[PDB]
């Protein structure tokens, strides 16, 4: 319990409540090899809100591709989570989704957006503690990022999240 | 949206 | 210290400081009886505020009713709780309270609200750790809610207080 | 508001 | 690591991400007695932020006095700290900030304000944990304060910072 | 401001 206890003081460190989040990914080199080599596809981002008893909802992230872009590609996905308040709220989840890989020079971040399909497992009800991602297979080419440019810098980069409100 | 594999 | 860390844990992760809050009561069944025993008579909401540093509240629910709801009603109260600022707050509390039992069909919730009594021990500034509960002896009949209706599903119901920032 | 017994 | 997670905890109890921090610093008497003798010359305040993903700061305080008000004032200082997203931030730091000893009377406040010395050490970049402190050495006469007045109540003081937010 | 000493 004593480090299970650590881990919900450090989810609740992270959360947010208002659609946005800001994620930091450090170690990037290190993540990036154990991706490229198999041993951890992928990672799962902390969790946050659309309001304060709203959806909750996360991020899945493959360093070296899922799918289409297996390899190739960064590939970046959103996850609806089954969340306190479930009962309270409207389903299927229906707010646009708005995904940025950070340019921490300010220049030219990745960016890519979606409205939910509705017809979509991902997006009923959770039943499960989370619900298949789904987002963008081909979100930014390994070459693009990693490599040079300025997206990663000290060895981490910043992915970030928007849920727009309308209609909550 | 396209689903993870 | 090891739970009583754990305590400190679950309190921030409840708060809320904006004067609304919703209180999942989980395990209604069980804890619907144990009232009705008369074991555990009432029940603590955790503390949220009117602002980041502002009054200290909590509720206090009774599941088989206090005073003249007692055996008939579901009782629901208001408490003013001692807080780390009330030096810099003015007194008596005089905001008013609206305090609602949520359909989860959203169509038909329980409500009530009052405007504070001035002169009442309840609303002076705390000498102890809380002031005596305050509210609605009456709040809901133990018929309309438990039974069937769509206040309890999933065997949980939602309680919702919201604090008017009138003044604040 | 009434105050609990 | 048991107290390690306690102080966490404590530390995200007391954030705040609107650029307002009250602090209390209760058992005044003691403290004032420890700066006095020499022992704890200082004190540092929990840490607070801008926004959710902004600059980190605290402030210092030094009950007996610091430099030009060593032994004769209240010396309180602004602190810029290395906050996890300073790679996304604009640099130097460059907010107005208001200082603030609360009258707990709220007849007469202390208050002052400053525009960062964008080329002192105090504003850059983080390179360790904290810059150095930067602020009003003669914030208080010890008389105002600590003797009468309503500034100590009930052996404790309020501190209050606003950072100006125009530009974030 | 004025930096501490």
């Amino acid at each position: 319990a004593m480090a299970d206890l650590e881990q919900k003081v450090l989810e609740m460190e992270a959360s947010t409540y208002d659609g946005v989040f800001i994620w930091k990914i450090s170690d990037f080199p290190r993540k990036r090899q154990e991706a490229v080599a198999g041993r951890i596809p992928a990672i799962f981002s902390p969790a946050f809100y659309t309001s304060r008893y709203g959806y909750k909802m996360c991020l899945r992230i493959y360093l070296n591709g899922d799918g289409t872009g297996r390899g190739t590609h960064l590939s970046l996905f959103f996850v609806v989570m089954k969340g306190p308040n479930d009962a309270l709220l409207r389903w299927p989840f229906n707010q646009k989704v708005t995904l940025m890989l950070l340019d921490q020079n300010n220049r030219e971040h990745v960016i890519d957006a979606f409205r939910p399909d509705v017809t979509s497992s991902s997006f009923q009800r959770p039943v499960n503690d989370m619900n298949i991602a789904s987002g963008c297979p081909l979100f930014c080419p390994v070459s693009k990022m990693e490599a040079k440019n300025s997206y990663v810098r000290d060895d981490a980069i910043f992915i970030k999240a928007i849920v727009d409100l309308t209609g909550l | 949206p396209i689903q993870e594999e």
